[PDB]
């Protein structure tokens, strides 16, 4: 049984280097040559960036959590950027690579 | 702000710069040994803060966050409904100006507003000098609120009131509205918390949001940005990780109920927060459903183990039963499935409901209805018994309810048929023991004894009446028979014609020699006879004479329409007898041409005269939500109205929403 | 061919108007039929002369004309506290003259 | 308070207990005999006050009003996007404070925020003593506001935008950041309301609104009307006279006038636009109700059908979020409504297209700009997809999307979905296609490089650009990249590209080049119709790739692992073998333990309770009808619709059910 509480690392393919960590709150999964696209969105909170990161791109999310040892693992991602302003978040979603089309991997 | 304090419990650090002043006080709560560091009324100190904590249940913060399982506690009296132990409680004698001020609060719940204004102002009198300013806050605050109640009261007190009751009972002398008026003339209510001394301000600014009259609505905007989110998240439907908005939509709303109803604030029975917590719990059972109805695939199956499903408890049962409305209540069994919803705790639903059908039977034992009361008890009534119908109770606290609602209920309030609705969903969730029958014998012997006058009128909003209530009598047991029925109706005499039309209403619980006597008084004359005896079950076949008299009301009938085509009248009652005749001859019960000459006057009896002349466009397909099984089979049974009535109920399901449509295609055209 | 219709609201043991206002809003709902239907309307004056049970009928009009015989109302409660008005009735169903549906066109 | 000024511009005596002065009033204005019984000072003032009445559209008593019109006048430039007019308006020669302050708010909407401070700033220091602090008030308030926007852009450059662009990208230095600082240390906002003068209080007490709760009393009259709204949806109603839409709509546009027209910048927050998407939403909503209810005696004894307007286009492109949009929907159907004004709609998004090209023609690219109108540009073109264009304005827009439009921001894949939601509506121009032509043999010559790969979160890549074409021009051949790929030099990457893009002399040298092999290379071959009937080697590799998939199963199960990659090929040969084109029996020797591939192979022994219905959603016709023959796959999968049919409200399994078994 899991505690639905699960825990983000958020790296980056180049040095496997860790860019933040965080934990997310919503993720949407939606739908001859049988052709069907699926695709995935995160949301997660206000993280923890790294400084020494401080000192396009492809990065990828694990994302780990307890029933009972499950992890997941999603290799090609992008961080689409929302800019916003208000009075007194951070959105990811999937990317298919064209070699491999796979996109979850799962450790149990 | 320099912490950010969540609804879970948790505390984030927001703008501390510099000592983490929180984290060391749990720091000090996490040792024993670091509490034996400090002082000895340092320790006293620290004790008092931990009490305090753990009373308003504020837990650690977000670097050591475990798991925060919710608690509902409410100490309120008022909020319980514990009618008799306030009136106890008004009956002592006081001890402190702070039960002075629950008295008060307690009077003003009861409505009794004179004495509740007049104690406030000596809770005033006195509060000035032991210098206890926040108590003279809130007693401020009372009077404001409660003028606020004697005006608009007034107001609407001697406009439609006096239609709703036929006499105005005016609660209130003209000296006691002068008197408030001299003491509340061009009073502010935004002053209030500049008025009170600075030193007052610089601890008690917390209190500053009480006084507005736009109070509530920056939670009514917290609220609703949290409804937008909700409403995306049903619409694409996704996994919410973490802890749902739901969860925070509960705790603030529970968070509000505790901090407004045990520091005794009058302000909680207004319309907006009624209409608050109305769509609060209305959008939290919706998101419920949802979650029920909900189908994934490869991941969330993965993902959902215990997946905790929203039950009903007591204090969830009286937040819906005291501040709803019945509209409401059919908005939200429009949409839902409450019976599939779990309950759970019912015996403290059925005491609750034991007290308030007590508390029904003390107020109208007597003549001394208190108006104040009346008014703002009977809708929270009407919500509570309205929802009982998912509970199961015990026999003698439904046989009390029953009665109760039968017998000391103003039928001014409640029609009869209403009664009969609700008590059918009385019988649909719990079966029916032979007393509750008796019970409801003795209903209908009081409804008889109603009936004896010659001047009497029965009024039903719904068209339902007592034949309908001894057919559900007949329908849990055919065997029973009144026999205090048969001794009324074994007293019955000719001038009694009106009563004995009533009882004629009631034949299948009479008795051999009641029945010959009824019989021998009765004959068959109008079409609502003919209504009554194919309703009691009298007639069974047709008769010729009955024939006769439809056809005869049916050239009443076309010779009136052909009046009326000069006039502009086109439709005339819901007394529509004549598509019946057409069904009956599409069931082929009359096969005369007499009536088949009658085609032309109305939509539904052309089509079942002759469907393959019918003009289709004219139909009407809500008319099939009136429609019975055999009556769907044989329409079933012909070809021509099915060629046109299978495209039509397709567009109709498909284009809306109508699950009973999309059952009656399925179940008859597939 | 309009929409805007006003509404009249008397008794009949008289004759006489109660009040006057404008439509706001409808609601509707040997087999039975259920059907009810219950009626919201907006503010009005009542009637002076009135102030010195019973049956009340109500008339619509818009010529267009819808009348029924059989109406109770309901003055729910309410508790305003910005204050700075609502009329709501419901309708009836006797027996023997179960009539509710009078149209002039 | 004495009396109540609604929406529609009618008066009602509320608390008016003296003398009827406002009755009076228009009585007065109802005779020209009793204007002229007046001073002409005072009959010109009456007249000048009559012109003001007019302008705000204030119309007589309730009582004496009959009929009022629905009129919608925007004056604003910023409104409409004259963006090049309101540079040249900046450039133009300030006199007028007033037109410093309308030069200002433009300042500000044209991302020139600390110039724009510093003319606030001297337009306080110049209203100093100008008589009258309505300029000064305005002022301060547009100066507080900027102040926390440039705040806030500040703390949102300076965390994930430099995650976005690589760089941390700074366009600006701490001096006037410290400097404003200090300048807004210890400023509150409810002050300034007491700021003003005693007698500047008595005559402006009006103006409170503008004194941190924007909009709040407004969301809490929205929410308790969408609840009035969605009650009266929940069963038949007839709001007869006055109806709620009407008053939500007027609402909406006399807020948004009477913020726009004297140019506050709050029109940029958060907020607003989350009032703008619920009363549009709710709006869209009542109109889905309205077109989709029955009809009983009443509604055939009393259309009224909602039409959409430029103003509309422009609140729907300048406050909304395309995942929101996605549920509009999901919701209604919007290809049903009424459209018109199709001139200034196609003005409007030819002018976003030419900022569009002035600004992505230049790398000099202005970040402020970029972040204020990447959503409302991308809500535009979302938005396009019901509005007919004109084959110039068309083409203009197409090449803009393609050419100019950010690649960061737009995978290749997701602009081919913008481009099939345009070509839904109108036909292909050949111009057009030259157009498409161009962005192919752009992406051809980008694909040169050995290390280039079009990633593609929806999977859609550049061969379904050719596949558009030939399904709505299938005989005409590609010249261009057929020109391109004669010269073949056979030392890889973008051979296979055209290889993937191909559908003779251009096919020869490839066909010569190529070498047909592979799983997801017979894949393509199969896709593109080069592959059309199967060679026992074809079976052979697909034996093969099974013999690989169980011996990873084999290692696999060892252990705990359970998604696996999205390319289900293997379910894909169940489906071809239940297609019947292949005839080999050794890859159903082998169960896979794909639940789909054991529902294909096991077609009356499989357990029917792991069947997934999102199955049933992506399938095609033709399988359906394969379906249709089986008489174990009748009873399950019915009963299993049934339930899902009777559970869910999605419209799709009721097309499912009606096209084949019914």
């Amino acid at each position: 049984v899991i505690q639905d509480t699960a825990d983000v690392y958020f790296k980056r393919k180049s040095d496997g280097k860790l860019v933040f960590t965080a934990e997310a709150q919503t993720a949407s999964f939606s739908q001859y040559i049988l052709k069907s696209e699926k695709e995935i969105n995160l949301t997660v909170k206000n993280a923890f960036f790294d400084l020494e990161w401080l000192a396009s791109e492809r990065y990828e999310v694990e994302y780990r959590t307890i029933a009972y040892d499950i992890y997941i693992q999603f290799p090609n991602v992008s961080p689409s950027g929302e800019f916003e302003m208000s009075l007194e978040e951070i959105k990811f979603e999937a990317l298919a690579d064209t070699d491999t089309d796979e996109m979850a991997v799962v450790i149990e | 702000y320099d912490y950010h304090f969540e609804v879970n419990g948790t505390v984030v650090r927001h703008k501390n710069k510099g000592f983490g002043y929180m984290e060391r006080f749990f720091e000090l709560k996490e040792s024993c040994d670091e509490r034996s560091k400090l002082s000895k009324k340092q320790y006293e100190r620290f004790n008092a803060l931990f009490n305090f904590f753990e009373k308003n249940g504020v837990i650690c913060m977000a670097k050591d966050a475990g798991t925060l399982n919710t608690s509902i506690e409410i100490n309120s009296l008022a909020y319980h409904g514990k009618y008799d132990v306030m009136k106890k409680f008004i009956e002592e004698q006081s001890v402190s100006i702070e039960d002075d001020y629950k008295k008060a609060f307690f009077l003003a719940c009861l409505g009794r507003w004179e004495e509740s204004y007049d104690l406030y102002s000596n809770i005033i009198l006195n509060s000035i000098d032991e210098s206890n300013g926040c108590v003279y806050y809130l007693s401020q605050i009372n009077r404001y609120r409660i003028y606020q109640s004697i005006t608009q009261a007034v107001t609407q007190f001697n406009g439609l009131g006096l239609l709703t009751f036929g006499r105005h009972y005016k609660p209130f002398t003209d000296e006691f509205l002068a008197r408030i008026e001299r003491e509340m003339t061009n009073f502010n209510i935004d002053d209030l918390f500049n008025g009170m001394p600075f030193e007052f301000q610089k601890k008690y600014k917390i209190l500053e949001f009480l006084s507005d009259n736009q109070f509530l609505y920056d939670d009514t905007v917290k609220l609703f940005e949290l409804t937008n989110k909700v409403r995306s998240e049903m619409s694409e439907g996704s996994y919410s990780f973490g802890m749902s908005s739901d969860i925070v939509v509960l705790l603030r709303l529970y968070d509000n109920l505790r901090f407004l109803y045990e520091n005794c604030l009058w302000s909680v029975s207004f319309h907006e927060f009624h209409q608050y917590i109305r769509n609060s719990m209305s959008l939290l059972i919706e998101k419920a459903e949802y979650e029920r109805t909900r189908d994934i695939d490869e991941l969330g199956f993965s993902f959902f183990g215990k997946k905790s499903g929203f039950f009903m408890e007591y204090y969830d049962f009286v937040n819906i039963s005291r501040h709803f409305k019945i509209d409401d209540i059919k908005n939200l069994e429009r949409s839902c499935s409450i019976d599939k919803i779990r309950f759970g705790e019912q015996e403290k639903i059925e005491e609750y409901l034991v007290g308030i059908a007590e508390e029904i039977t003390k107020q109208f034992s007597a003549n001394g209805m208190n108006v104040v009361f009346y008014t703002q008890f009977i809708s929270e009534a009407k919500a509570a018994l309205y929802f009982a119908k998912y509970v199961k109770l015990s026999e003698e606290g439904l046989g009390k309810i029953v009665k109760a609602l039968l017998f000391y209920f103003p039928e001014r309030d409640l029609d009869i048929g209403k009664r009969y609705v609700w008590l059918e969903r009385l019988t649909k969730c719990n079966e029916l023991p032979k007393s509750i029958i008796s019970i409801i014998d003795d209903f209908l012997v009081l409804q008889a004894e109603k009936h004896i006058d010659q001047n009497y009128s029965e009024v039903s909003s719904n068209g339902l009446y007592s034949r309908d209530y001894g057919a559900l009598i007949k329908h849990f047991e055919k065997n029973f028979i009144s026999k205090r029925l048969s001794e009324i109706t074994l007293c019955l005499t000719q001038d009694k014609q009106k009563q004995i039309d009533f009882l004629f209403k009631l034949l299948p619980l009479l008795s051999t020699n009641a029945k010959s006597h009824l019989l021998s008084f009765k004959s068959v004359e109008n079409i609502n006879d003919l209504m009554n005896g194919i309703r009691i079950g009298l007639i069974d076949e047709f008769t010729p004479e009955h024939e006769e008299l439809i056809i005869e009301y049916l050239e009443t009938r076309k010779v009136n329409y052909i009046v009326e085509k000069e006039k502009g009248i086109q439709t005339f009652s819901s007394n529509d007898y004549m598509s019946t005749f057409g069904i009956w001859y599409f069931l082929e019960e009359i096969n005369n041409s007499k009536m088949e000459e009658f085609i032309g006057m109305d939509d539904q009896y052309d089509f079942f005269v002759d469907p393959e002349n019918f003009d289709y466009k004219k139909f009407i397909p809500s008319w099939l939500k009136n429609y019975n099984d055999k009556l769907l089979g044989k329409i079933a049974g012909n070809k021509h109205m099915k060629h046109h009535v299978i495209e039509v109920l397709k567009e109709r399901v498909k284009n809306s929403n109508d699950k009973r449509y999309l059952e009656i295609l399925m179940n008859y055209f597939i």
